[PDB]
DNA sequence: ATAGGAGGTATTGTGCTTATCGGTAGA
RNA sequence: AGGAGAGGUA
DNA sequence: TCTACCGATAAGCACAACTACCTCTCCTAT
């Protein structure tokens, strides 16, 4: 489920566990402690209570799959063309007016100042 | 698709140190560790780097050979679903002729082919190759959103090597 | 060329009492779906402690010692040896004629 | 009469190619209960040792 | 006298040859002897261990045979298990193939 | 090829014989030769029907 | 690749159909001069296995290869089912009809199997019972009626035999028609496993359980190879009549080490799966010796300096108080396995034994040999001292003494 | 329940030959053993000290098991 | 691929599976 | 190297 | 009065007629 904020928060709390009792008896990796600063460095959120409850909050106000929700939140498009061309689950609805999507992604950027 | 689902495992733990009851704990996580470490691979279900949760530990069987006894962990951990339809951004590497190189993450390759992007022509006239004939210029080090396809895998190191494909909208860096 | 005889005999009674085994109930029991054999050991005392020892393949090595003791074979006329009477006596089903 | 199927151990008493073939027609299935079908694929018998098993935890 | 020697072609036990450093035969009396005992560690090692020992692969989906291991009767499958059985055990499977009867097992793990 | 002796053949050459047939195959004879003296597991036996082994 | 470990159990029972044995063979060619082909087994003349890598007969399992005949043979082992459910149904009204009613002459026929009685072919032959014979003769008929014989099609496969116009052999491919139009419930009754009907297929033996590559004396590389395949290279190139090769078949799986004729049958079972010979073994004469303890047993120093033992820290030489287990041949009872501590001594080529543990053993010094065997494994001399050794066998087991 | 509170020969020779295995893979021992140097010693030593943390599963032929442990049961 | 007449003699021993051989019982 | 046939031990 | 299975009398068919063993000789057509 953590896909950008909660991911990060997590791996600071290994960082900060590793500068504690740093030996170890046996083999260490160095494979997967890379794969965790090359990988999270793309984009990151500010406060962790207030991000995933707003994302979650479409989920019980409206009908999307779980699926949809994290390309969607990965993605992060800017406008009401971008989501009808990348997915192609949208074409043809009218489930949901676009007018309530487009508030919607006011109020995703007003999370990132 | 980052959905924590769970992973049973069988890890075996040998029979050099045994001992400290009272801080057995710290010995059955050092030998779960080891575990993911020494296979740090998978075919269909992704990647996992810690395991932040242990659910529940179960009764140690004791097998006769080398003095080796198995625990079966029943843990959730991060786990990563390359699923068909997900835009996923990534940074280049290295521009070369054919097959540009795109690293979204050191866990995997990703290739990127001729029937990918818009036509255009190759400028030998720099060092490294530009693609601004549409008005976009990509380098090394700048994130570019694209979809993903199937991925494919190997018999020995088990890579998930994938195409990338910039056929969809907000192409180029952002 | 009868001294197969007690060879045949001990196998045939060791594939037959093989299996038998005492459970942890008291009971004796087969290995071949937990058959009840006997549902006390009728032993005379004197140590019940016997739990895990298999009582069939002991019997059927008892009777295989005294199958090979008895290997006179005197064979008398109108008589019949030890091991002769004691083959007869195990083998109960094959004298249905 | 016991409903207890033991095609490898019949075989290994005698007429071992009847039996199997015999098991092969009627689709019986081994359970492995005998003692010697467990000594002849690699198991223990389980009378005197093996009956129990033993746990850390 | 034996302590490592040439094996049979046929089936993968010491040699009858005494200057060949030929072992001992353990005949079924001796197993018997040893099941009336109970000890089970000294008749497994002799039966498996010290005697012909060998490996065999089955696919954990189908109740099949397969030759890394790999069953044409299904897919390419990641769930193969291996079991350690006597080579005895095998040209007995190899056998029964070849007279016209299929094995099926169901491995408990 | 070459004939080697066994783990249990040992000896000292006593003569080589060669010979051959009408046929004109070739053939090779060996003789070793060596003192057995009495050894503990050895056995032996009387005129009477007496039989036993070394015992010290 | 890695494999997890698993226990065998819940063996099943089956007779082998078209699809498993086509499954299970790889690489099955249909070439008769590549029967010792380099893609099945080791011993073949190549010493290169194109499925699995370089080994020594060691690492490389005996692959199977199954050739493919152009048409179909009925299934040996179930052709007394298929003549026993032919007996019963009508030829020619496929009900439990001319053949049904006594008043229209037609007799009864009877539906058995030959053994090599006629023509040396296990076929179904269906033979009219003499006794309703001689009823007709009584009455006037002497020969069959011309039209006794219509529920039989036409086939290609027949040839010339002249045996008899009372009897004829049923042809494979007439076997098929007849069993047309009888219920499914009843053929599954009478035959439990209907999808091994049609034998469509034939396995070969691998070369590294058929191909004796034996050092033939002088010929190192003869590969004189089994017996059996000069018959598979045989069946081949099939054509022609169906009997002769079912025949053949039948012929073929009569060579199976399990069918019974040294090694085969049971003494194939004894001497491969119930008798086995296992290393780390020692035999050599024994003698008295009044001063050795009853619980020890003496070792030669020769021999004991060439034993070699596994103690964890890798061999080591056998020394004073390691165990072994000591059986004199035939086991008449369980105490016959002893175990002793060994006692290294002077004396070379002999064990020495206390002269009152000659009783357990029912032997005496005048020329009998005493082998033992020497467990590796630590569990099994921790076992061997706490249930085999000589104090914990003080009380007998037979009358209590 | 339902047992004889005895530890069979079978079960205490498994325990010992374990024990044994254990110790002879350079494993620490819970008992304090002075001057031994065979790790049969040391695992005979333990089991009358009954300090072994092992626990014995015993199978009912009904199916069911029962389970136990070396310091609750004794050893004749 | 061919070749290997014809002879009175001189293993039992237990189970198993036929056939056949009349043989009464019922409508 | 595998088999067949004889003389033999406990 | 004519069907309808139903136990007896020979005729073949299939394993079983022992362990642990140790040597020698002979064998692979034409
Ligand atoms: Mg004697
Ligand atoms: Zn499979
Ligand atoms: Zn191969
Ligand atoms: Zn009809």
């Amino acid at each position: 489920c953590m896909m950008d904020c909660e991911a990060f928060q997590i791996l600071d709390g290994i960082k900060g566990q590793l500068v504690g009792l740093s030996e170890d008896p046996s083999i260490k990796i160095p494979v997967s402690y890379d794969r965790a600063l090359a990988y999270v460095e793309s984009c990151v959120h500010y406060t962790n209570p207030q991000s995933v409850r707003k994302v979650l909050e479409p989920l019980k106000t409206y009908g999307i799959s779980d699926g949809e929700m994290c390309v969607i939140a990965n993605a992060s498009s800017e406008s009401v063309d971008e989501v009808l061309a990348f997915i192609p689950s949208l074409k043809t609805k009218k489930e949901v007016i676009n007018q309530p999507l487009q508030d919607a992604l006011e109020e995703l950027s007003k999370l990132k100042k | 698709m980052f959905i924590k689902v769970k992973l049973p495992w069988d890890v075996t733990i040998p029979a050099e140190d045994m001992d400290t009851g009272l801080m057995l704990q710290r010995a059955i996580v050092i030998r779960l560790l080891e575990a993911f470490s020494k296979e740090k691979a998978t075919k269909d279900l992704g990647y996992l780097i810690t395991p932040t949760i242990l659910e529940n530990i179960g009764e140690g069987k004791i097998k006769e050979q080398t003095g080796e006894i198995q625990f079966p962990v029943v843990f959730n951990g991060i786990c990563f679903k390359m699923f068909k339809g997900e835009i996923v951004h990534g940074v280049v590497h290295k521009v070369h002729k054919t097959g540009v190189f795109l690293k979204s993450g050191p866990y995997e390759i990703i290739y990127l082919s001729h029937m990918k992007m818009p036509g255009y022509e190759f400028i030998p006239g720099e060092n490294p190759f530009f693609m601004n004939q549409y008005m976009s210029r990509i380098q090394i080090g700048a994130r570019v959103r694209f979809v993903v396809l199937d991925t494919e895998w190997r018999e020995a190191e088990k890579d998930f090597m994938a195409l990338a494909s910039i056929d969809g909208d907000n192409l180029g860096p952002f | 060329g009868n001294a197969d005889l007690p060879g045949t005999l001990s196998r045939r009674l060791m594939f037959f009492m093989r299996d038998i085994y005492a459970a942890y109930d008291g009971t004796v029991r087969n290995s071949f779906g937990n058959q009840l054999v006997q549902f006390t050991y009728e032993t005379d005392g004197p140590v019940e402690d016997i739990t895990g020892e298999a009582l069939g393949s002991l019997s059927a090595c008892a009777l295989s010692e005294a199958a090979y003791s008895a290997l006179d074979q005197p064979i008398s006329l109108l008589e019949t040896s030890p091991l002769l009477n004691l083959k007869n006596v195990l083998e109960c089903g094959s004298k249905k004629g | 009469v016991e409903s207890t199927p033991a095609p490898f151990t019949q075989a290994c008493f005698s007429s071992p190619s009847q039996c199997f073939l015999k098991a092969a027609k009627e689709g019986v299935r081994d359970d492995l209960q005998g003692s010697i079908d467990a000594l002849a694929w690699g198991k223990v018998p389980g009378f005197g040792t093996g009956d129990q098993f033993e746990i850390i935890i | 006298f034996r302590n490592t020697g040439p094996v049979h072609p046929l089936t993968r036990q010491p040699v009858a040859d005494r200057k060949r450093f030929g072992g001992i035969k353990f005949g079924e009396m001796e197993r018997d002897c040893l099941i009336a005992h109970g000890a089970s560690a000294n008749l497994h090692e002799r039966l498996f261990t010290l005697s012909d020992s060998s490996q065999m692969h089955i696919c954990r989906k189908c109740k099949t045979y397969a030759n890394g291991p790999y069953c044409r009767v299904c897919v390419s499958s990641d769930h193969v298990v291996r079991v350690y059985v006597p080579y005895g055990a095998k040209l007995l499977c190899q056998e029964l193939f070849s007279m016209g009867i299929t094995l099926n097992f169901d491995t408990k793990l | 090829h070459s004939i080697k002796l066994k783990h249990t053949e040992r000896g000292i050459v006593q003569k080589v014989v060669l010979s051959s047939n009408d046929e004109g195959k070739n053939f090779a004879a060996v003789s070793l030769r060596q003192v057995r003296s009495p050894c503990l597991g050895d056995k032996f036996s009387s005129m009477h029907g007496q039989k036993g082994v070394l015992g010290y | 690749l890695q494999v997890p470990v698993g226990t065998l159990t819940s063996i099943g029972f089956s007779i082998s159909n078209n699809n498993d044995r086509d499954k299970m063979s790889v690489l099955e060619v249909e070439a008769p001069n590549q029967v010792t082909d380099s893609r099945l087994g080791l011993p073949n003349p190549d010493s290169v296995c194109r499925t699995c890598g370089s080994k020594d007969r060691k690492v490389c399992e005996g692959h199977f290869g199954v050739i493919n005949f152009a048409y179909s043979i009925i299934n040996p082992y179930f052709l007394k089912e298929v003549a026993a459910l032919l007996n019963k149904i009508c030829p020619g009204c496929k009900y439990i009809c001319r053949y049904c009613t006594l008043n229209t002459g037609y007799p009864l026929m009877k539906f058995r199997v030959t053994t090599k009685e006629v023509f040396r072919r296990s076929g179904i032959v269906v033979e009219v019972n003499e006794e309703s014979l001689m009823k007709l003769k009584k009455r006037g008929v002497l020969t069959l009626p011309p039209d006794y014989w219509s529920f039989l099609p036409q086939d290609s496969n027949i040839d010339e035999s002249c045996l008899k116009p009372t009897r004829r052999i049923i042809t494979h491919a007439q076997v098929y028609a007849l069993l047309l139009g009888i219920d499914q419930r009843l053929i599954k009754k009478d035959i439990p496993m209907f999808n091994s009907l049609g034998l469509t297929s034939f396995p070969v033996t691998p070369n590294g359980y058929r191909v004796t590559e034996i050092v033939h004396q002088f010929n190192g590389a003869r590969l004189i190879f089994d017996e059996r395949t000069r018959i598979y290279k045989k069946l081949v190139g099939f054509e022609g009549n169906t009997l002769e090769l079912s025949s053949r078949v039948m012929e073929c799986m009569q060579y199976s080490r399990l069918f019974s004729e040294k090694l085969c049958g049971l003494r194939f079972m004894k001497d491969v799966l119930l008798g086995k010979r296992s290393d780390h073994t020692f035999r050599t004469v024994v003698v008295g010796d009044p001063s050795l303890k009853l619980n020890e047993i003496g070792i030669p120093e020769s021999i004991a300096k060439r034993l070699q033992v596994s103690e964890h820290l890798i061999f080591r030489s056998l020394m004073d108080g390691d165990t072994v287990l000591m059986n004199r041949p035939p086991s008449i009872h369980q105490h016959s396995l002893i175990a002793m501590t060994v006692r290294i001594l002077p004396t070379t080529s002999v064990v020495s034994l206390n002269p009152i543990c000659c009783l357990p053993f029912r032997g005496d010094f005048d020329g009998d040999c005493l082998h033992g065997y020497v467990p590796q494994s630590i569990q099994a001399k921790v076992e061997l001292d706490e249930l085999v050794a000589l104090d914990k066998q003080l009380i007998n087991r037979q009358n209590g003494r | 329940r339902k047992t004889s509170k005895f530890m069979t020969k079978y079960e205490r020779a498994r325990i010992l030959g374990t024990r044994a295995l254990q110790i002879s893979m350079n494993a620490p021992v819970m008992v304090e053993l002075e001057g031994e140097t065979d790790p049969l010693e040391i695992a005979m030593k333990e089991l009358r000290q009954r300090k072994i943390p092992f626990t014995i599963r015993r199978y009912l032929p009904d199916g069911s098991f029962e389970e136990w442990g070396v310091d609750e049961l004794i050893v004749e």
